[PDB]
């Protein structure tokens, strides 16, 4: 029930955060292969 | 870009295709997702604090804390959008989406930053917010991009959000709606973007009748067809009518 699922909700939070870390440094790589 | 709408938790559906769209653009990808996926030793990432306006700020200090807030749950490079956001749905439910944001907590794009900026800057009345829509070309393709347009105390400036840092936040020293704008055409043309594009809403009422929704086109200009005085005549016009309540 409202238990389980606020377990999934953070876990996927991590998850996201971890994804979006490693996302936003590549467009930072890609986005430095323009300006150069 | 997909978008969620499954709510939270993410659905299986929803969750599984993200997970695959980032192992496609990610140049190590499979080896990634892996890295991620169940990991068992994940920073469990903190919660930032909900900006509030209180006597004690100035208001260029209450919006630069909203403005470092929506920094800190970060653009949202995954390419899967967290919130829907239905942009012609009445004020009073996308005000619940963005009260959800604030609970759940994730990284937005540029739709998202604007509902969140109407939501933490509401109950202020010396501060007029108005949606600033954008339509570029770059490379053979249109592109869309939104912020929030902010007036107060005779300046305009803006809160938003992107993936570049010009195209985003101004501070409250532009004098006119069109050195506003201006601006983020010298800022789009960095990156080669043409803008073909640019509508103007309506004020965001701090206080919408119940169903009135986000008015996000009330003037529009077809702005690569026109020239620098024919444009920034349309735009103090346009802007001399909002301050007016015509």
């Amino acid at each position: 029930q409202k238990s389980a699922q606020q377990e999934l909700k953070q876990r996927q939070r991590a998850e996201i955060y971890a994804l979006n870390r490693v996302m936003t440094e590549l467009e930072q790589q890609q986005f430095d292969e323009f300006c150069k | 870009f997909h978008v969620n709408k499954s709510g939270f938790p993410i659905d299986s559906h929803t969750w599984e295709r993200m997970w695959m769209h980032v192992a496609k653009v990610h140049p190590k990808g499979g080896e990634m997702v892996g890295a991620i996926r169940n990991a068992a030793f994940l920073a469990k990432p903190s919660i930032p604090q909900v900006p509030n306006y209180r006597l004690s700020m100035t208001i260029p200090d209450w919006l630069q804390a909203i403005q470092n807030y929506m920094k800190t749950l970060q653009y949202n490079h995954t390419g899967t959008q967290f919130f829907e956001i239905r942009k012609m749905r009445p004020l009073s439910g996308l005000m619940e989406t963005a009260k959800e944001m604030t609970r759940e907590s994730l990284p937005i794009k540029c739709l998202e930053a604007v509902i969140l900026g109407i939501y933490l800057t509401n109950g202020q009345p010396s501060i007029e917010r108005f949606p600033i829509s954008f339509k570029t070309y770059f490379s053979g393709n249109y592109f869309h991009h939104v912020v929030l347009g902010i007036y107060c105390n005779g300046r305009y400036g803006s809160l938003g959000m992107s993936r570049r840092a010009e195209l985003m936040d101004k501070p409250l020293t532009f004098r006119t709606l069109s050195d506003l704008i201006f601006d983020f055409e010298d800022s789009y043309k960095k990156y080669l973007h043409t803008v073909k594009k640019v509508k103007i809403g309506l004020y965001v009422p701090h206080e919408p009748h119940s169903f009135q929704p986000i008015e996000w086109k009330q003037l529009v200009l077809n702005v690569s067809k026109m020239l620098r005085a024919d444009i920034r005549k349309e735009l103090e016009k346009y802007a001399r009518d909002m301050r007016m309540k015509i």
